[PDB]
């Protein structure tokens, strides 16, 4: 599985769950 | 809400929000950088009328967001992102909105916020973002 | 008391820190993974003792922090953390410390913890947290 | 020649370039992904025209190069890029041009090609890429 | 450039 | 994952 | 810097 | 051959290498950086003797590696890397074996070559490297 779309970290989320 | 995710970028040029100082957030919209050249992100509206516009220009590259602190609580029965202060290595935007209910701070002491992403109904419900080098 | 930079890894196979009731966390140590193997990290101890110690095994690759979180107060005259928790796509591990004082959440949606760097004195006065694919 | 710097994307959907048998590559332009839309790169155009373009279009997001290459020799006393090739998990698109000169190729056993940059005159006289995860 | 590499670090948590 | 990953180029050689 | 930074690799050609 | 594969680290602080003119590359090993320490990778060894032995000291973090190239090509019916060449920011080294076959050359604008896998039989079969900012 490797995708052809990048990724990057992601941080959150902050507010409603 | 509806939900928004404005993606990556390569860097923040300008934020505009907009709050209400009794209730949260509202309005959120970033022009980023893409390889140089200002990309206008989408704007993501509130429901509702009533805030308060503010435009947030860094001037940059040399200037970029080194902490994103707020406030979560609830407003109208919902959790909500109420306050929102953005801090650069020139200076400080904000408190915006309402510093009561539940802390958050995410300090950065090395990478770049390069993406919103998050939800916003009445208000902003929630929001992440994303970090690279 | 004393800086600390474990630096980046591969991933984390376990942490064991202590800590006190009465105060706040004490001591942290982390074993990483580094390319494929365990690698023992440097154990951070207060200068103190007198504290509990707690291990946090992960089944490390399936299970891996998605969020970490605690408080930050005084405790005779130092603001330190005074408690933390760790919780996994698996479980929650924690609180551990005392839940006193001001609270801080570290959600992570995509990526991973891969080092910690910080500095201990009697307790954890701070801590920071290396982030990557 | 103009030196071209398309910067990073989020992925490639579609390669466009031209060639001419006789000679070497001429246009070159992508049409990156960016965030999970299309963004219509520049297109990077020779000097000169009479060249056969090419669209190379890939199954984006399942597909994606794996592996460039091709050829740098000499046009009328210029070192350029007289062939290129570009494999996929799926298929192979080229060579396109001349393959003669000297072979170059890179293989990527993990990771995506991200961005072009480079420089055209009469030719493409060379190009980098960007990596990442 | 550094021959070091380098990373992503959010904190600290704790007073700065 | 639980597995930080890194970009790699290659292999040059056999196969 | 502001600007987010990536891998790059090359060039190949002249 | 007997497969590596060193995985990743912070850098490059020293590689150790043999090879034969009349054949191909042997041994390799090497001192990589692991977060200011220096990690003694393991020493991948030919199944045969008879090699020149090579130490590539470099001056890091100051010196790292811009360019790897070589060339690959039959040996005794193997398809093996039969030369090396390391290029950096202060220094070339190499080339180390016969510089005969298939040429390949990887250039680094931007990030570090910070880890090595490969097989070795009698001679380096075949090598990818790992890249990181
Ligand atoms: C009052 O309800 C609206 O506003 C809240 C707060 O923003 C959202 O959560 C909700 O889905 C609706 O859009
Ligand atoms: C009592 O003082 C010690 O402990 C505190 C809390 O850890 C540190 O901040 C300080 O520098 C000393 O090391
Ligand atoms: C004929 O000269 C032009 O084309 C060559 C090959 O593309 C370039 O190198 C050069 O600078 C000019 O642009
Ligand atoms: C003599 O054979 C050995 O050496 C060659 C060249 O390295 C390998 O390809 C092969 O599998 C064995 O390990």
């Amino acid at each position: 599985e490797q995708s052809g779309i990048s990724q990057t970290v992601i941080v959150g989320p902050w507010g409603a769950k | 809400g509806k939900a928004f995710d404005d993606g990556a970028f390569t860097g923040i040029r300008e934020i505009n929000l907009s709050y209400n100082k009794e209730t949260a957030i509202g309005d959120f919209q970033v022009v980023y950088d893409l390889n140089g050249s200002p990309y206008v992100g989408q704007n993501h509206k509130s429901f509702i009328t009533g805030f308060t516009p503010v435009k947030i220009s860094l001037d940059f590259p040399s200037e970029y967001i080194m902490e994103v602190s707020g406030y979560t609580g609830n407003v109208s029965g919902y959790v909500v992102v109420r306050s929102l202060t953005f801090k650069t290595n020139k200076k400080t935007y904000g408190p915006y909105g309402v510093t009561s209910g539940t802390p958050f701070n995410l300090p950065i002491e090395n990478g770049l916020i390069v993406g919103f992403k998050g939800s916003i109904g009445y208000w902003l419900d929630y929001f992440s973002m994303y970090l690279s080098l």
